[PDB]
């Protein structure tokens, strides 16, 4: 495996060998921030967001909306749900799915064992916290606003999204249009760790795509 | 020149200071007394960092030269400073919001504490800490504005309720103000007994989880306050206040002393003294006399009695402290496969439950372990059936595979550093433990 | 239902009937959509066409690159040969513009609208740019948001770009400023108007989503070959807008727009 590194490497284009001997360098004086996202998530079949938004279409209506959905239902579909059919039936639904437990996936160690001083997640479930717990590494877990101030730890697992910890509401995470726009309101200390922490380190994206909203 | 506020300022021992002044006297204060900072008054300087501590200059230094466009005097410089200088109003947030704010030397006006007062209160929800104030103007403070101003969100500390002074002796006010925080370290104003015993119980409570102490580091419990001798005698070295060391042995002595205390005091001064007793200190320096010492060994290991231990690890578990013990004992009698597998198992079910004595000590003994079968077997298969006259290969492939992906890297160096602070405080003592340097101060004195 | 009808007509009884045009109003005489616009900037910057499902992102970034390293030259040529297209007025214009309406507000870069009112003799007053507002004539309004080619067809006089879009509050603030002042005090009807447009899913949100309950409600003309659902209804008229269906009342097939734009029109029209 080794030779076939060495060749990509001699095949490599000058501009990614640069990269990773920066990044190489960064890592080596403990300078280095991971941002986790959807993608090592679903490496582990944790349900999507797409899942969801179909059966929330599907409480209304009859049958699922034929072809693709949109560029604008999407985010208007589990607001329309939370408003006028019930606050109530999204905690039963958010339940439903959102209590599978899956394990790990070597993904998720890799990052981990590269000595990554702090981990900034848009993921709303917590599997980056068992792998901290098998590799034996603490991470303070800022979930809300209130976890800002009591933070033990020199090191964060910032989970900007929000997380379930307290418990399976829909008061504790951002996944609705209205918890979108009022965000820089409800949440102005972590946005403000989170610009801080990428002021002052070096970010490497893992996971995204190239449209994202974040 | 420096006056002696900021030397009372520096002496402090502050994590951070931010400050709004053109000036750099506070820089060449902070170079005299040999504590290096890293300046940050300009975007660039927030990337380079090079440093863990920050002198903000929120406002700018002429370090670059004396120019207008270094520093921030004008209105227009007032009202783009959130479009010129984005990144340390950012910095100024962040460590406004996660560490302790003391305000000193401003007016309850003065601009700059007035954006803080807006954005910092009102916008945030109730997850804050309130910063303090210390107010330095001759006529007391009215109590109509100190509602206010609490109600706001800071905390006032005013300087003419503590000491009268003219109305030109600033001074003399600061002077008072900062001398009842350096003073009160907290030597010299201790003067009752309920002081004493819960000085010394708010810095050994943190042991009574461990099973021995040594003397001669006991030292770094009291901050170089005493010596411990080895011998069971104590000196006093640097403790310049109302000695608490040496008050608790005249407590012990006495049978009547005992009884102006209150009905929980008894209970811990009974524990502190078990404790005493227990480790091995008995009594002042002048009043030792005759100190016969016998040296007690419990632990089964030493003794060399392999029949109890083989009972007691085919038995119910009942604490993690019991499988702690039960791990060191499977290493003892050899069987380091399961002791590895014990060790992992009992840092998975600790690692939620609270001070990691238990977490830090397993975490040391499983990277011993592993240095250890990594030691075995390369001598084992290096040396092949010349050693036993047999071709023995102990273990298999399977934990030689696993272990090598688990302890990938795993720098031992910053597992202390990792810790909570709460740990970092109070178990400073077995900060040693992770170097590999630890006896490299006994085979000094052998020479 | 009716009721909102005979509201419509009390508004535009005295002074207070606005209206809101869009896209719909400018399809109908066939001049030429933005996606085939999108697809010709594509045509150079990759090479061959595709097709499928993208990100609306894309949809509003594949100009961006091509304004990027392109530079300007070749984005106001690509304009000129594509827009410089004369077109005739489709009937929905005049039946907006019998209406007798105090202000009309347009997005569109078209000047249909302009000839349109030329041909039945109103005169107005164009507000096309920044200077235009201190120069203003007279008091009826003629407000194009999105700007529009009255001094030719280059890439600065017009918001096509994802940085025009995300830089309209430090270019256009008399726009807005007027623009927001005109839906504050009079009724506001919007025809021929998507729903996922980013000019009228945002200028009715963000601005509704901060105020008190004085407010006039405003009115939307649907145009969709099937009829709204319930909650939907429900949930917009929660947002601040009242919705006409357009096809709740007539049924045709899927490539008549015309037709349910001209019933919709003359059943408002109707009540004179």
């Amino acid at each position: 495996y080794g030779e076939k590194l060495k060749e990509v490497f001699l095949m490599l284009d000058n501009n990614v060998v640069e990269c990773i001997k920066e990044i190489t360098e960064s890592s080596r004086n403990g300078k280095l921030v991971f941002f986790v996202g959807a993608g090592v998530s679903t490496l582990s079949d944790y349900p999507q967001w797409w899942r969801l938004v179909d059966k929330y279409h599907e409480e209304l209506y009859g049958s699922p909306k034929k072809g693709n959905y949109s560029s604008d239902e999407y985010l208007r579909i589990p607001q329309i749900f939370y408003n006028v059919k019930g606050e109530m039936a999204f905690d039963g639904i958010l339940k439903d799915f959102f209590q599978v437990d899956k394990p790990t996936n070597p993904i998720h160690d890799k990052i981990l064992a590269m000595n990554p001083a702090h981990v900034i997640t848009t993921n709303y479930d917590n599997l980056i916290d068992t792998a901290c717990w098998k590799r034996g590494k603490y991470f303070s877990v800022i979930s809300a606003e209130e976890d800002v101030a009591n933070a033990t730890s020199s090191r964060y697992l910032l989970k900007v999204a929000g997380d379930f910890r307290k418990g399976f509401k829909g008061e504790n995470v951002v996944l609705k249009e209205d918890d979108y726009l009022n965000y820089d309101q409800n949440y102005p200390l972590i946005s403000n760790l989170m610009k801080t922490i990428i002021a002052t380190h070096t970010i490497v994206f893992i996971g995204y795509g190239l449209g994202d909203y974040n | 020149p420096t006056n002696p506020i900021h030397d009372k300022i520096l002496a402090m021992n502050p994590a951070h200071v931010i400050t709004t002044n053109y000036d750099n006297l506070i820089d060449t204060a902070c170079w005299k007394r040999g504590k290096y900072f890293s300046v940050i008054s300009a975007e660039e300087d927030v990337a380079n960092a090079t440093s863990s501590r920050y002198l903000l200059k929120v406002a700018g230094d002429f370090r670059k030269g004396f120019k207008g466009e270094n520093v921030v005097l004008k209105e227009d410089d007032y009202l783009n400073y959130d479009q010129n200088y984005p990144l340390i109003s950012n910095l100024m947030k962040t460590i406004i919001a996660t560490h302790t704010i003391v305000f000193i030397g401003y007016g309850l006006g003065d601009y700059n504490i007035n954006m803080l007062l807006n954005w910092v209160r009102k916008l945030q929800k109730d997850s804050f800490h309130k910063p303090f104030f210390i107010r330095t103007d001759p006529s007391p403070i009215e109590n109509e504005t100190l509602i206010y101003y609490e109600n706001k969100g800071l905390r006032i500390i005013d300087a003419a309720s503590l000491i009268d002074s003219n109305e030109y002796d600033y001074l003399e006010r600061y002077s008072a103000v900062m001398d009842l925080l350096i003073e009160s370290q907290e030597n010299k104003f201790i003067t009752k007994d309920d002081e004493v015993i819960d000085y010394i119980y708010g810095k050994i409570s943190p042991l009574f989880a461990l099973q021995y102490i040594r003397k001669i580091d006991l030292k770094h419990v009291f901050e170089y306050d005493y010596h411990f001798e080895v011998n069971g005698t104590v000196v006093r070295h640097k403790n310049k206040g109302f000695g608490y060391m040496e008050r608790f042995f005249e407590l012990k002595e006495s049978c009547d002393e005992r009884s102006k205390l209150s009905k929980k005091q008894y209970e811990r001064f009974n524990a502190l003294f078990n404790f005493f007793e227990k480790n091995g200190v008995i009594c002042m320096a002048k009043d030792a006399g005759t100190l016969n010492t016998s040296i007690e060994i419990n632990s089964l290991a030493y003794h060399g009695k392999y029949d109890v231990m083989k009972k007691f690890i085919e038995e119910q578990s009942v604490s993690i402290e019991d499988d702690y013990k039960k791990a060191f004992f499977l290493a003892c009698l050899g069987r380091w496969e399961e002791s590895y597998d014990l060790y992992s198992n009992i840092i998975l079910n600790s690692i939620d439950e609270s001070n990691g004595c238990v977490y830090y000590l397993s975490q040391i003994n499983r990277y011993r372990i592993y240095q250890s079968i990594t030691q075995a077997v390369t001598q084992f298969n290096g040396l092949g059936l010349l050693t036993f006259g047999r071709h023995y290969k102990p273990f298999t492939d399977e934990f030689l595979a696993r272990i090598e992906r688990e302890m990938t890297n795993f720098n031992i160096d910053d597992l202390f550093n990792g810790m909570p602070f709460e740990f970092q405080k109070k178990y400073k003592i077995l900060e040693f433990l992770s170097d590999n340097q630890f006896l490299y101060d006994d085979t000094v004195k052998l020479f | 239902v009716v009721e909102c009808i005979k509201e419509i007509t009390e508004s535009s009884r005295n002074g207070k009937l606005v209206f809101f045009v869009g896209a719909g109003v400018s399809t109908l005489s066939d001049y030429p959509q933005w996606w085939r616009l999108v697809d010709k900037y594509h045509e150079e910057l990759y090479g061959s066409p595709k097709k499928g499902n993208y990100s609306s992102d894309e949809y509003l970034r594949i100009p961006q690159i091509f304004y990027n390293v392109k530079g300007e030259m070749a984005f106001d040529g690509i304009l000129k040969d594509f827009f410089q297209v004369d077109k005739p007025t489709n009937p929905i214009h005049d039946k907006i513009l019998a209406m007798n309406p105090a202000h009309v507000i347009t997005t569109n870069y078209d000047n249909l609208i302009d000839t349109a009112c030329w041909k039945r003799g109103k005169y107005f007053s164009v507000i096309s740019a920044e200077e235009d507002v201190a120069n203003a004539t007279s008091s009826r309004y003629l407000l194009k948001v999105a700007g529009d080619f009255r001094k030719g067809f280059k890439g600065e006089n017009v918001v096509l770009k994802e940085d025009d879009y995300l830089n309209y509050d430090q270019n256009y603030p008399l726009i807005s400023n007027l623009m927001k002042t005109i839906i504050a005090t009079h009724t506001i009807v919007f025809i021929g108007y998507g729903l996922g447009d980013y000019n009228i899913n945002m200028l009715l949100n963000w601005v509704r989503k901060l105020q008190k309950d004085s407010f006039h409600k405003p009115f939307f003309i649907r145009t969709d070959p099937s009829p709204i659902e319930n909650e939907t209804l429900i949930y917009y008229e929660n947002k601040g807008l009242r919705i006409i269906d357009a096809a709740s009342l007539i049924d045709s097939n899927e490539y008549d727009y015309l037709e349910r734009y001209s019933a919709v029109m003359d059943l408002l029209i109707e009540s004179q």
